[PDB]
């Protein structure tokens, strides 16, 4: 058994916004500690993982551990029916095949109901070891969402570098090329400094997840993936994955 | 078939290696 | 020679907006009490009945009733080409080949005139009585357009349930729960259940402009009939049978 | 070695606008004076032809004269990745197979650097003598573009009548007919005129509508239409028009 | 469904 | 209905 509050359902609403023009199913797990989940993309070349802390829920309550099997295209659908200030709480029987949503709003008049159906989902779950990587770069998750839409219309592809003072990016197709390099304001922190290539396409479906923070860091090391994260204020974070290229 | 895979990565699974 | 100033072009245009996506062709009858239109969709599942009092408009003059085969869709067009601050004036002559649209600028500054080929056109017509609903909901239109484009997502029928939406469909099930007062009243003397075509619901709703209300009326075993008021000068009834 | 640079770049990014659409081919001639483009489109019913003065920019630099070969289409996509607020500097060298074009953040944080892969052509350039117009109107851009929007709903090309006192566009077609009547509008009209034009270019031209706020048109009996926008203190784009004839 | 006209007079 | 510019300009 399952219950969950949210006061800034404004939140899920986006989290899922992020979550789904890139993976279709999923894998709720759900705990006292909070709702986690880790997902590959179909290609297992990206991964997300969203983190929603149980002390951020204005009320929480998981009876026994849970693992909600989601068509995130569904729910998509569902959380797209929440009104921005709505207050939304989940629910769960603590098994049954089914998940269920509710969306409160201001002066307590409209009630919305909505039960998913849910799945035997047996999917694949990866560990990814603790680490600290060599360069750690922050900047305007904004600036980097229209980094990622500019140079993907030159390339497609991104070489993304780092060193003290500033970073750079790079692409270049049978238009021409082109860089945008930014430097010290946007922030780094760097051990050695890295150079990768990404595919834009998997990028410009991470910055899907740009409203949910004003900010964005990136981190780097030699040939391993690049991890791509968002601060969920007060609760949690959505982090992606990607393998570089090459 | 060769199942499709865009051109030029790996899987994650040769970085972070499958729960089991 | 019917002629009908409007100082509130926008009113129009609203109009035109909420017919042209149910509708494509009509019948626009003139008389000295005002104007009128009645039309089926071409599904002949719903229809809108039209109502615009001769006192709505600020100069009124007809001394031949008059039937005008428009072409919705061209009248949209046209009516497209109209400022918001614009007024309007229809004309039409004793004998119909054409209706003409002239929009005048607010300030003298710009006119333009518009003559519209109408068509010969036999459009069936029915006959709707003046009845007690068991329910009428009102509530602010915005809210019942979200309702229907969300539940649309969810199922393509909606079962109305004094008040309650809900649908269903491979994924799950959803419902909304209104009541009492974002105003939304209820009139009640018999639990009614239908169950209506949200594909329907979503045209009617194009009709949300002109009216910060709207009304559902219900019955059981009979039509629905959604309702917004042009203000001060008349409606835009809808109504929709059950399945 | 070229070098033009323009503090104020949301002028080059609403050019690309203003061209892209009409013709994706043109031939960038540079010069001590400035730049200068002149293509016809495809049809060869209608030509556009931009001034960009020297003194326009906030800084200019021209070593030999240049005809670049540009894909409009590509210029505008790179264009089209310029903060409305950034400096933009065009820059290449002779050898020639490449146009940079740099965005500077004004704060000189940001900065971008693309490079145009060239282009080579032959195009037809047209003789284009001073002329005075027998009319000339000038109207607010806005206005222009949505009479011409309009009427293209209703018809395919519009009656421009011209009188001492209003001018008058007008358009017929399947759904019937209409036009509108118009008395900043100012008509200096050495005698009327009333020509007949295809909407399609002219809504092509009115692209160039976030250029300016006025818009001018320049007409006489059989000679092209002229459209004119002009970019403060700066230059201008004009587009020209050949007349509907009897088929 | 019904059409319309299966509950109105002509 | 219309007619090419060379006509009006020359080359």
């Amino acid at each position: 058994m399952f219950e969950a509050r949210l006061v800034q359902g404004s939140i899920l609403k986006k989290v899922l916004e992020a979550l789904k023009d890139l993976i279709n199913e999923a894998c709720w797990d759900i705990s006292s500690s909070g709702v986690n989940l880790q997902s590959m993309d179909s290609s297992h070349v990206s991964l997300v993982q969203l983190t929603l802390r149980s002390e951020g829920f204005d009320t929480y309550r998981c009876d026994r551990n849970l693992a909600m099997g989601v068509n995130l295209t569904s729910m998509s659908k569902i959380l797209k029916c929440a009104g921005n200030e709505d207050i939304i709480t989940l629910r769960a029987e603590d098994n049954a095949d089914t998940l269920a949503l509710v969306f409160e709003a201001p002066n307590q008049e409209k009630v919305s109901d909505y039960e998913m159906k849910l799945m035997d989902l047996d999917v694949e779950q990866l560990g990814i070891p603790e680490q600290e990587y060599s360069c750690v770069v922050k900047m305007p998750s904004g600036e980097f969402a229209r980094i990622c839409r500019d140079l993907s219309h030159i390339g497609d592809a991104v070489v993304i570098s780092c060193a003290k003072d500033g970073v750079k990016f790079s692409a270049s197709g049978e238009l021409g090329n082109g860089n945008i390099k930014l430097s010290q304001t946007v922030t780094i922190e760097m051990n050695e400094p890295v150079q990768l290539t990404f595919a834009l396409r998997y990028l410009n479906f991470f910055t899907k997840a740009t409203p949910l923070s004003s900010t964005v860091t990136l981190s780097m090391s030699a040939d391993v993936p690049l991890v791509v994260e968002y601060k969920i204020a007060d609760m949690g974070h959505l982090k992606y994955y990607l393998a570089p290229k090459i | 078939c060769k199942r499709p895979r865009p051109e030029g990565m790996q899987t994650l699974e040769s970085f972070f290696k499958p729960l089991t």
